[PDB]
């Protein structure tokens, strides 16, 4: 794992010692190179995970997440360098440094062998994200958003810290392999109930679970474009990865401790999808869509079947790509017209045709058109839920309809009709923006050909 | 002053197309802009996408699915060649298990 | 690809065996240390948790101006 | 009704309101040593009774 | 917290005055000299936890 | 104040603390506290004004009351055993009195009222001294008599200290009172783990002293004592405000920063002694300190407040005096978590 | 010719060098976990007439 | 609350007993020593930045002294830390050995004879 | 003293509800007296009788809360034939919160106190059942 990690660290002084006009070029080139090297973790043994050393290991659950992180960094650099043009050299280097530190923390968190190291890195991701949001955020509301993002997260994660140190005192280890091989059932007692809650609530608030989701519209809407990209594509998946890891010590209690979280996630799926139908802000709509998708992932993890875990992995990856693409698409128009309101600019297909094609493809993967991997994940989760109880189809069926509705609503409102007469500063699409969209989209389509790579450990 | 402060006026954003009609949207400097375009396109579409997809497509069978298929073929041949059951409801040998002796 | 970039399964297999042995030994050592600390703090017979008493070398064993000390 | 009002009211707004009230109660002292010292006497009496009588 | 400079240097800055059985002027004894001598010799070197029981 | 006199007084303060730390006799420990207070009162009034006079007066009254109580506890202990050695107290009542006296000397809740007022009333150098060096002596005494102390009283005062530090810090715009409430909460953390592991107390104290020295030196370097006055430092010294931002996050206890290590070590030790509940409260309450640190970081480094025209003249002048240990203090305040197993050298 | 272009493009060696150094450190880390090399009940083998270790 | 302060035959202020010399010293490329040197380098850079000097170039003798001081102190810190952990393990093993009636060896069962409870996931 | 806590807990759960209500009322009154003492010390009441009135108000509120809680919880436990159940303590605490809300004459305070007091009391019952320690002894 050292081969991936050291170069990422190297990226730091490479950008601090670069000429003022070459920072973006250098960072993008070597980020792409790092992504290529990482691509080699997808070779998986089968029966067990690849254990590089005592400290790091890679899984089939882990490999897809790492490749997505490393691939997301150059895209964030492409998306950032436009609105950061007026910035001083030192502040541009500081912004790139924040992004690099975030990538470094993320890679380590996914591959840490034991929970305490996972916890420390999973929490260290908070600092660069908060700095990005509050320092480079466009609006006044960013300060409030930063506080919401911090406090919601820490209120969940500190009980997890207490629970983890208690578990290592009683078991003797927090190493994930030892944790798995020496697993013993959790009795049904008040102590075990609160241990379960303390082990679960941090990852629940990271997802986010419905009702503990209020930080996400704030933080995802008030952040700069790269902040939003990394918040939706990767940082939401920390909760899913951590839950998939931690639920091995929680059996057989999960059988009934999962009921309220399943109820919240299914009904709130319906709720956030309906909310997307009456939204005046375009980033707000994409944020709530992310919430709806992660509710599906929460259900999949709580019901604890091989098909549900496979579907959850596929949906996490597909959501990460699609949501980042949608945020970038919204940001291009925002850059044009300097407002987030969805009905301000209309009929953009008449003015920007290729960007309208990108819009259509992103909207089609958001509603999970077959045979995209979005539908693969959603279908696997829906089947597992059907096995869990046949009545889930009603909720699942309803959600599919509302998602199609708001996806095509967004597409029709922004691209179709007639253009607003007054706005006359809509310039042709830049090569940078088109290439950013293609680099989001091509990987998703390519993934359909080889579905097993994003499927996970259960496969 | 009936003012609150000495502040710069909010400037209009500059169109990269005005000084560079073919400007690729990467940078104000046309040379740096062209080379940013070139490095992005080469290292993203040529190196990572094509060569990486090829590498992933030709990854060796470490997941052992071909091996598993051949093993199942051996087992099925041997088991219905001998009249034995294709599969046994017991995964482990009942002679290696020592149940608790009395059940009431 | 397998010849240029990877190794055989035996390397990862036996590295995993080594890792597992190290971790399991550390776990049992941690539990044993907790038990040893509990006993040493409760009994005070161990090297640990030794609370100072008065040095007997301070006492003066000389005739004390009266016969009964 | 749910996102903008009640989910706001229950978790984050309640926390802000309570901590704001407690901060105002704790920090608004008049700076008179007479009042501070009087409390010290109260504290000393309590400890030597509900803590010193208990062993 | 307690840096034992006296024990490291062998100084006796204040140990002459800690107990009643320790070298009084003119060999004047404490009222409870024998009892304290006995309690000190009984508990010496066994540590605080064992000495109390 | 003559420089030679100031040096003599600082040396007398430090020598009183060292007397408390090297003594085996309760009378010499009391003398150390007396000498420390005697030399410390003039250092508070070095820059004379009514506020400094009031602060020194409140300080003297509080500390002299604590001293009388401490002496009374020593005398009761002697009455019930002819002992002067500081080991484990023999009498329970003497131990209660001693614990309350040392809590008053430290400023633990409910005896916390004096710390914000005295800190606000003095200069930043005297505040640095008051909040770093003035903690060593009572903490060392408490570490020596730790087995004897009753857990219920100690933990009550510690939990109160954490709560009251957070709540009181939420309301401040003056930086010295923010630092004082921060100190109160930190003291609560140090004393909560004392009946279990004095090494964790020592580790917490060392990290807190490092972070507090860094913060006070950064506040002296940018000669600000209010929030709005610190809001200008970006337009003269941006590096200073960035370093202060990172030091503020370390104080908050957020990982991967050093400030998180003491909290992490303390919670773990407590769980070993079957105490899940106290720690859950302590961490969830330290969230308040993190909130007002974040507010200060918002006003000082993450956004840019308006400035004044006369700042242009300051742009032309370098700082006359430079702090030698400020750079080291920042690095130790932020980047020391990977060195955590080095705590074994503290026991 | 190459002096100042080296002075302005030398930053392009940092990340490849870090990659090489990381591969080296991964090999060194492997060298610490050889307690069961050719010792597992599943893969234990007889060494070839000239080979020294079953994996390095 | 004070586990190792009262240990027998302990010199008050040594920082490095003579018994510590029976232990292997830390290598000079010990990654913890390298991290201490990196801490010294960061201290040098922050020093340059505070005094408004060029950050990577200004005082090379000063930065060298920073790094050297950090590495020098860290070596002895690592020696003392490793020695204290060696003491802990020595004492723990001796105590387990001298109190066998508190750490009994009970016969362990194979999983074929332990009846474990099964919980179906459905 | 915690002798008051023992006079509360020496009575079995669903038995002698009048005695348990008396004990809880005593605990509440002690709490209210301490609260009013600190309140009078840190914020002077401008006259002797106004201090007496503030003391009476605080102490009566606290003793009423204790009485309602103990009465409701003991009665619910004995009617439901369910001792060792945190639901009785939740019901008692929510009734005490409603008492506090009716006392301050505030619907928001009433509901919030119902909820938080009930949850706290249920947690205290769970801790009594499972053996949770607030001020844990130094075991190791
Ligand atoms: C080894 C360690 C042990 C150490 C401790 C040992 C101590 C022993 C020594 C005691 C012997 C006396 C020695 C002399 C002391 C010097 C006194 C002095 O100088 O006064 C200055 C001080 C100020 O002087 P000043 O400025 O010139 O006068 C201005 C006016 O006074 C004020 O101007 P104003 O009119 O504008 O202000 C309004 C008025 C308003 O005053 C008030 O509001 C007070 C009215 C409250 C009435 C209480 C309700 C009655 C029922 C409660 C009974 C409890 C059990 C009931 C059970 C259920 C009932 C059914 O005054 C105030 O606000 C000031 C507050 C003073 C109140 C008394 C302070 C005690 C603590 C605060 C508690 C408050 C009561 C809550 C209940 C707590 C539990 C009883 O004078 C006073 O405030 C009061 C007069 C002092 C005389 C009495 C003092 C004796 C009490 C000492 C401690 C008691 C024993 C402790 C524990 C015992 C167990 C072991
Ligand atoms: C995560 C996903 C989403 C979840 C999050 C979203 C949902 C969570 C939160 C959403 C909202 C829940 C918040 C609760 C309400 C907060 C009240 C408040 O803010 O007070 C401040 C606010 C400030 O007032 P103020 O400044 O002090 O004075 C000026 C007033 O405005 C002037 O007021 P006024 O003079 O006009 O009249 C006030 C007076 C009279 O009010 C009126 O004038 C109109 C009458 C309203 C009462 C309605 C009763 C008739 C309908 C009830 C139907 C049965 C209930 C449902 C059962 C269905 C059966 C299948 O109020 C009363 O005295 C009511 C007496 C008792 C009746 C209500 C208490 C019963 C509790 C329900 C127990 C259910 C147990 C579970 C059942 C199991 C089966 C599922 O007070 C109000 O104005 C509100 C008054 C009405 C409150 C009662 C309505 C509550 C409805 C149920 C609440 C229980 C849900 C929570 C469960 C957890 C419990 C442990
Ligand atoms: C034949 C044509 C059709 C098929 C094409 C096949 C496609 C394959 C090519 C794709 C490249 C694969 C991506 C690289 C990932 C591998 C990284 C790592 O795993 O490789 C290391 C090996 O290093 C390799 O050299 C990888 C380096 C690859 C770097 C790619 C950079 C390409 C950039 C292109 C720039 C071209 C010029 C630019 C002009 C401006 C392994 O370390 P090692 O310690 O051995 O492990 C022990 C294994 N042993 C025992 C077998 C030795
Ligand atoms: C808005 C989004 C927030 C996030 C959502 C958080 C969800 C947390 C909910 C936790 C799920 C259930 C918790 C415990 C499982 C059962 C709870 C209990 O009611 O069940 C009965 C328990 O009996 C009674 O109900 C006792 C509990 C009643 C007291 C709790 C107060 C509940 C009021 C609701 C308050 C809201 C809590 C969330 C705050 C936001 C079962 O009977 P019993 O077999 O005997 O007990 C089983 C435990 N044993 C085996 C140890 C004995
Ligand atoms: C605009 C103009 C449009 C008109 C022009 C259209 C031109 C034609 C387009 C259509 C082409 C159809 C191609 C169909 C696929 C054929 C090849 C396919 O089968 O390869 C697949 C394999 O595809 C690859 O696995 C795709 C891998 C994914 C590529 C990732 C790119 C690098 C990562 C980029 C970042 C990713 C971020 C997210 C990471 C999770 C499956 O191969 P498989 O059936 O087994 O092969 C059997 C024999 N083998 C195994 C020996 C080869
Ligand atoms: C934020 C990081 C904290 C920084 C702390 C300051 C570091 C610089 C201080 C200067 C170092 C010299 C101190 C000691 C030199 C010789 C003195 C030696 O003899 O002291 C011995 C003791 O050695 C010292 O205690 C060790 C000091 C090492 C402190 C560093 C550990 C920090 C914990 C993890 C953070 C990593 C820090 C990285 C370093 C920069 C005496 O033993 P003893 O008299 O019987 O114990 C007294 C206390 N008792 C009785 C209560 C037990
Ligand atoms: C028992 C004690 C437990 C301690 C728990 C502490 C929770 C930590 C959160 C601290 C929030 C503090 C908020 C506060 O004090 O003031 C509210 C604040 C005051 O504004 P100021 O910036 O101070 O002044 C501006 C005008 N001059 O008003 C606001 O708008 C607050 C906005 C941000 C609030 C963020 C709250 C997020 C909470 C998420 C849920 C979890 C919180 C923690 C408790 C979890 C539930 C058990
Ligand atoms: C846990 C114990 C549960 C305690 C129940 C009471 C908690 C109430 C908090 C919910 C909010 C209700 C509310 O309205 O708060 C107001 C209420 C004051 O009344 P007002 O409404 O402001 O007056 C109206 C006219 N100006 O707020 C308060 O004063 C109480 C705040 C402190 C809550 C208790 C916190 C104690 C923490 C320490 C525990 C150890
Ligand atoms: C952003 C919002 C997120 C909010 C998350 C809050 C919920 C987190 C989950 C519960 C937190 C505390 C759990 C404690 C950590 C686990 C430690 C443990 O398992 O030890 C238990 C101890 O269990 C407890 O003591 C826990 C009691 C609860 C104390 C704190 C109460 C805080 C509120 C509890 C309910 C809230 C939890 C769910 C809320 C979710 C958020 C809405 C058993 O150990 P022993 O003491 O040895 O018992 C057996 C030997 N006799």
């Amino acid at each position: 794992m050292l081969k991936i990690i050291i170069p990422t660290t190297m990226l730091l002084p490479m950008t601090w010692m670069s000429k003022h006009n070459m920072i973006w070029i250098n960072a993008t080139v070597h980020s792409l190179l790092i992504s290529l090297i990482s691509l080699s973790l997808l070779n998986q043994l089968g029966e067990n995970s690849l254990n590089f050393s005592l400290t790091f290991f890679s899984d089939s659950l882990s490999a897809p997440l790492l490749v997505l992180t490393t691939w997301l960094l150059p895209l964030m650099l492409m998306a950032s360098q436009s609105h950061l043009s007026k910035e001083t050299t030192t502040r541009k280097k500081l912004y790139i440094t924040m992004l690099i530190l975030l990538q470094l923390f993320l890679i380590m968190t996914f591959t840490a062998t034991e929970l305490i190291l996972f916890y420390i890195l999973f929490e260290a991701t908070l600092v660069p994200t908060l700095i990005i949001i509050t320092r480079w955020g466009n609006q006044t509301e960013r300060l409030n958003a930063g506080l919401y993002f911090l406090f919601y997260t820490l209120a969940g994660s500190l009980p997890l810290l207490v629970a983890l140190v208690y578990i290592q005192n009683t078991t003797g280890s927090l190493n994930f392999l030892i944790i798995h091989y020496w697993s013993h059932p959790l009795s049904n007692s008040w102590s075990n109930i609160f241990m379960w809650l303390a082990c679960i609530m941090a990852f629940m608030v990271k997802m986010p679970l419905y009702g503990l989701h209020l930080w996400l519209p704030k933080a995802h809407v008030e952040a700069p474009i790269a902040g939003s990209m990394v918040l939706a594509a990767v940082l939401l998946k920390l909760g899913g990865y951590g839950m998939m890891r931690i639920t091995t010590i929680l059996n057989p209690l999960t059988n009934y401790m999962a009921y309220p979280f399943l109820m919240l996630s299914m009904w709130g799926m319906i709720m956030t999808s309906s909310i997307c139908l009456r939204q005046t802000d375009l980033k707000s709509l994409i944020a709530y869509s992310s919430v709806s998708h992660m509710a599906l992932v929460i259900v999949a993890i709580m019901i604890q079947t091989p098909w549900s875990f496979m579907g959850a992995t596929a949906l996490m990856i597909a959501h990460g790509l699609t949501s980042s693409m949608l945020f970038c698409l919204a940001n291009t128009n925002y850059e044009r017209v300097h407002s987030r309101t969805m009905i301000l600019a209309r009929g953009l297909q008449t003015l920007l045709p290729l960007m309208a094609t990108w819009w259509l493809v992103a909207s089609l993967t958001n509603l999970a058109l077959p045979p995209s991997i979005n539908l693969i994940g959603e279908l696997f989760i829906i089947t597992a839920s059907f096995s869990w109880s046949n009545i889930t189809i009603i909720l699942m069926g309803m959600n599919m309809m509302i998602t199609a509705l708001y996806s095509l609503y967004m597409l029709i409102t922004t691209q179709r009709g007639k253009y607003t007469h007054h706005i006359n500063n809509i310039k042709p699409s830049f090569t940078r923006e088109n290439a950013l969209m293609a680099l989001h989209i091509l990987p998703l389509l390519l993934l359909t050909l080889n579905p097993k790579m994003i499927l996970g450990p259960l496969y | 002053p009936t003012i609150r402060l000495q502040e710069d006026p909010d400037p209009e954003d500059e169109n990269l197309y005005e000084k560079n009609p073919d400007s690729h949207g990467y940078d104000k400097d046309p040379i740096v802009d062209l080379w940013n375009m070139r490095v992005v396109f080469f290292f993203g579409f040529s190196i990572v996408l094509v060569l990486g997809s090829t590498f992933v497509a030709y990854l060796p069978d470490y997941r052992m699915q071909e091996w598993a298929r051949r093993e199942a073929e051996r087992l099925v041949k041997y088991r219905e060649a001998n009249g034995l059951p294709l599969m046994e409801s017991n995964c482990f040998d009942p002679n290696k298990i020592q149940l608790p002796e009395d059940e009431d | 690809i397998a010849r240029t970039f990877y190794d055989g399964p035996e390397k990862n297999y036996e590295k995993t065996m080594a890792i597992l042995q190290i971790e399991a030994e550390k776990a049992e050592l941690r539990l044993k240390e907790l038990e040893v600390r509990r006993l040493m703090r409760a009994r005070g017979d161990g090297p640990w948790y030794q609370y100072p008493t008065i040095d007997k070398a301070l006492i003066d064993h000389s005739p004390k101006t009266t016969p009964d000390n | 009704l749910l996102d903008l009002i009640w989910l706001e009211t229950i978790l984050p707004k309640t926390t802000s309101f309570i901590q704001m009230k407690m901060s105002i109660m704790v920090s608004n002292q008049k700076g008179l040593i007479k009042l501070y010292f009087l409390s010290f006497l109260i504290t000393i009496m309590i400890s030597m009774t509900l803590f010193n009588y208990h062993e | 917290p307690f840096f034992d400079v006296q024990k490291r240097l062998g100084l006796d800055l204040d140990r002459w005055m800690t107990i009643q059985s320790a070298e009084q002027p003119h060999k004047i004894p404490g009222r409870c000299h024998a009892f304290e001598k006995e309690w000190i010799e009984c508990a010496h070197g066994i540590g605080g936890i064992r000495a109390e029981k | 104040m003559n420089p030679i006199i100031y040096t003599t007084l600082i040396m007398t303060v430090m020598s009183g603390t060292m007397l408390v730390m090297i003594s085996s006799h309760w009378l010499l420990i009391w003398i150390g506290f007396e000498m420390n207070l005697l030399a410390m009162i003039p250092v508070l009034m070095k820059n004379f004004n009514p506020r400094a006079t009031e602060a020194a007066t409140k300080y003297f009254l509080t500390q002299a009351t604590a001293s009388m109580m401490l002496m009374m506890a020593i005398i009761i202990n002697l009455l019930y055993s002819g002992q002067w050695t500081i080991t484990k107290m023999f009498n329970p009542v003497a131990m209660t009195m001693m614990t309350m006296a040392l809590a008053m000397k430290l400023g633990l809740s409910p005896f916390h009222f004096w710390v914000p007022e005295v800190t606000q009333g003095i200069s930043l150098q005297a505040g640095l001294l008051l909040l770093t060096w003035q903690k060593l002596a009572p903490l060392s005494v408490l570490c020596q008599i730790s087995q004897s102390i009753n857990p219920n009283l100690m933990l009550t005062m510690a939990m109160l200290s954490i709560l009251i530090g957070g709540w009181g810090g939420l309301n401040q715009t003056q930086l010295r009172k923010i630092m004082a409430y921060s100190s109160i909460a930190h003291m609560g953390w140090m004393t909560a783990v004392l009946p279990y592991n004095t090494t964790m107390t020592i580790l917490n104290l060392l990290i807190y002293i490092t972070m507090t020295l860094a913060m006070f030196m950064l506040l002296i370097h940018s000669s600000a004592t209010t929030t709005l006055s610190l809001s200008h430092t970006w337009n003269k010294m941006p590096v200073i405000t960035s370093l202060m931002m990172v030091t503020l996050l370390s104080m908050g206890g957020l990982p991967p920063l050093s400030g998180f290590m003491p909290k992490w070590m303390i919670i773990q030790e407590m769980t070993k002694n079957e105490s899940i509940i106290m720690p859950t409260l302590m961490a969830m309450t330290a969230l308040l300190n993190l909130y007002f640190y974040m507010r200060l970081a918002y006003s000082s480094s993450l956004t840019m407040f308006p400035s004044t025209n006369n700042m242009k003249m300051k742009w032309q002048f370098e700082h006359t005096k430079q702090m030698k240990l400020l750079p080291t203090m920042i690095v130790l305040s932020t980047l020391v978590l990977p060195m955590t197993p080095a705590l074994s050298s503290l026991n | 010719n190459v002096l100042q272009i080296v002075r302005d493009h030398w930053v392009h060696i940092l990340v490849p060098v870090g990659f090489v150094f990381g591969c080296y450190l991964d090999r060194r880390s492997d060298e610490k976990l050889t307690a069961f090399r050719n010792k597992s009940l599943l893969f234990k083998r007889e060494l070839r007439p000239n080979e020294e270790v079953t994996w390095k | 609350m004070t586990m190792m302060s009262g240990r027998p035959g302990r010199v008050p202020l040594q920082f490095l007993p003579n018994e510590a010399r029976s232990l292997p010293p830390p290598k000079l490329t010990d990654p913890r020593l390298v991290y201490m040197g990196f801490l010294g380098y960061c201290s040098g850079l922050i020093d340059n930045a505070i005094r408004r000097r060029p950050v990577v170039s200004a005082g090379l003798h000063r930065q060298l002294l920073y790094v050297t001081s950090f590495v020098f102190f860290g070596y002895y810190l690592l020696k003392r830390q490793d020695y204290m952990y060696a003491l802990r393990d020595h004492d723990m093993f001796a105590y387990v050995k001298s109190h066998p009636e508190d750490f009994p060896e009970k016969d362990k069962k194979t999983y074929g004879e332990i009846l474990e409870e099964f919980h179906p996931v459905r | 003293a915690k002798t008051l806590l023992h006079k509360y807990s020496d009575i079995p759960e669903g038995t002698e509800c009048h005695r348990k209500a008396y004990a809880s009322t005593s605990i509440g009154g002690a709490t209210g007296l301490i609260v009013s003492a600190y309140s009078i010390a840190l914020k002077p009441p401008a006259s002797f009788l106004e201090g007496v009135a503030r003391t009476g108000r605080y102490t009566f509120t606290s003793a009423a809360i204790g009485a309602i809680f103990g009465l409701t919880s003991c009665i619910s436990a004995q009617v439901r034939e369910k001792p060792d159940d945190p639901l009785n303590y939740f019901i008692g605490g929510c009734a005490g919160g409603l008492t506090l809300g009716a006392r301050t004459r505030s619907y928001g305070i009433g509901a919030a106190a119902c909820a938080y007091m009930g949850l706290t009391a249920a947690l205290v019952k769970m801790g009594q059942l499972e053996g949770w320690q607030v001020f844990a002894e130094p075991k190791v």
